[PDB]
């Protein structure tokens, strides 16, 4: 399978430059053009520019004071690098391509998307907590269980459970900010009440700006 | 200047909805594209009319003139996502300002749980409590926090889910916070539930440490 894998989430200090690189694997892509797409939160799509590996480039007007692509043949990597940083610089930054291939086939991919986040504040992981459950989560032969992710920033955290293997029943919220100015989230997920003597449960926390992963088993309490 | 209309919908499945784009030229072929909640922007019509690859049948992209529509024939749950149309003009790509598609469904009632905080974040300073409403539309709803009786307000916050995927159902938390003082010092703590599917306000309680 083709993908496009982009580099983490990061917090950058206002006035600060940082460089979001894109790896491409499963196809050539020598001889296409690697498209840079903003998305502030909330807010729609805005084209950045087009890279030419085989090596020129063009810019939307906007983005020329602000931003510069490169690439490096050898690795599969477009790199994209914001100077100067400001509040209004924060959003998903997006790779992608659009083009035939040598076999005439049409093709549209995109990487997963990087936020950068603007702020003088510094980077934290985040506690988390389990979401035990009892007796008053049984509802009708199902349980539900989750766990509480607390006082990290920036934004974002991604949650799996027992590391991808449970998918049905899952809800990860949308994180409130806190009057610390700290991001919290919940993540629950609805199980057989039948399952909690036997079955393991463990949520997977991803925090990439601080460069950390937590793993939570959630057990009935004693 | 591009524009495209509207800005949001709700719709039931199997519903035609209708997207439009009006363009400043027609030289250039038009481009749409499904984004869902989290999830990059994916590709399902290319030259105004050709399906992208693995697309289902039921997207179609046509143009006349500087005026170009996007229809999904029959809505079905997965669909709920925002929409944009895309075109080159004047030496950049413009997308669309967005069309956010919602579904309108039957009422169906929230299942309610709560959750004391943990033993670790309690005895470290402060007490989260946690209400979880599962699995219900429409998408208003009200929580109430009780502790010994008493109404709850200042410190608490909720978030809700996007519309589901597979059943169009919303799902809401919401996190009671306390210090470990204030926390330890009550009895009784409880979540009151008011939805439309509820035909009387539901509780939810515990009383601490048992």
């Amino acid at each position: 399978q083709v993908q496009l894998v982009q580099s983490g989430a990061e917090v950058k200090k206002p006035g600060a430059s940082v460089k979001v690189s894109c790896k491409a694997s499963g196809y050539t892509f020598t001889s296409h053009w690697m498209h840079w797409v903003r998305q502030a939160p909330g807010q729609g799509l805005e084209w950045i520019g087009e890279f030419n590996p085989s090596g020129r480039t063009n810019y939307n007007e906007k983005f020329k004071s602000k931003a510069t692509m490169t690439v490096d043949t050898s690795t599969n990597t477009a790199y994209m690098e914001l100077s100067s940083l400001r509040s209004e610089d924060t959003a998903v930054y997006y790779c992608a391509s659009r083009d035939y291939d040598y076999d005439g086939r049409y093709f549209d991919y995109w990487g997963q998307g990087t936020l950068v986040t603007v702020s003088s504040a510094s980077t934290k992981g985040p506690s988390v907590f389990p979401l035990a459950p009892s007796s008053k989560s049984t509802s009708g032969g199902t349980a539900a269980l989750g766990c509480l992710v607390k006082d990290y920033f920036p934004e974002p955290v991604t949650v799996s459970w027992n590391s991808g293997a449970l998918t049905s029943g899952v809800h990860t919220f949308p994180a409130v900010l806190q009057s610390s100015g700290l991001y919290s989230l919940s993540s629950v997920v609805t199980v057989p009440s039948s399952s909690l003597g036997t079955q393991t449960y463990i949520c997977n926390v991803n925090h990439k700006p601080s460069n950390t992963k937590v793993d939570k088993k959630v057990e009935p309490k004693s | 200047q591009m524009t495209q209309s509207p800005s949001s919908l709700s719709a039931s499945v199997g519903d035609r909805v209708t997207i439009t784009c009006s363009a400043s030229s027609s030289v250039t072929y038009m481009y749409w594209y499904q984004q869902k909640p989290g999830k990059a922007p994916k590709l399902l019509i290319y030259d105004t009319s050709n399906l992208a690859s693995g697309v289902p049948s039921r997207f179609s992209g046509s143009g006349s003139g500087t005026d170009y529509t996007f229809t999904i024939s029959s809505l079905q749950p997965e669909d709920i996502a925002t929409y944009y149309c895309q075109q080159w003009s004047s030496h950049i790509f413009t997308f669309g300002q967005g069309t956010k598609v919602e579904i309108k469904r039957t009422v169906a009632a929230p299942s309610v749980f709560i959750f004391p905080p943990s033993d670790e974040q309690l005895k470290s300073g402060t007490a989260s409590v946690v209400c979880l409403l599962n699995n219900f539309y429409p998408r208003e709803a009200k929580v109430q926090w009780k502790v010994d009786n008493a109404l709850q307000s200042g410190n608490s916050q909720e978030s809700v889910t996007e519309q589901d995927s597979k059943d169009s159902t919303y799902s809401l938390s919401s996190t009671l916070t306390l210090s470990k003082a204030d926390y330890e010092k009550h009895k009784v703590y409880a979540c009151e539930v008011t939805h439309q599917g509820l035909s009387s306000p539901v509780t939810k309680s515990f009383n601490r440490g048992e």
